[PDB]
């Protein structure tokens, strides 16, 4: 039991690849971040000559 | 033009009297403003 929690970690090692694959793949496959804009609206000038 | 005087067959509208006789004149249209005033019910969506 209190030893069964290693064996659990070693049988449950495997899972460290699907980890590293995770790291892998979704770096590859992340979308691109959309910001939500302020209420309000970033105005400044107009076209000065 | 001028008469009795050489110097006639000129162009534009002279100064010595521009009016016409007439009180004003006049030109009506559209008026398109876009400026920039205080803000209410704002900050938020």
């Amino acid at each position: 039991m209190a030893s069964l929690i290693y064996r659990q970690l070693l049988t449950n090692s495997y899972t460290v690849d699907l980890s590293d694959e995770i790291q892998e793949i979704g770096s590859t496959k992340t979308q691109n971040v959309t910001i939500n804009l302020g209420p309000f609206a970033q105005t400044g000038y107009a076209p000065v000559n | 033009s001028i008469t009795r005087t050489r110097v006639s067959r000129l162009y534009g509208l002279p100064a010595a009297n521009p009016n016409n006789g007439k009180e004003y004149y006049e030109v009506a249209g559209r008026f398109s403003l876009i400026s920039l005033v205080p803000s209410n019910d704002d900050y938020q969506t």
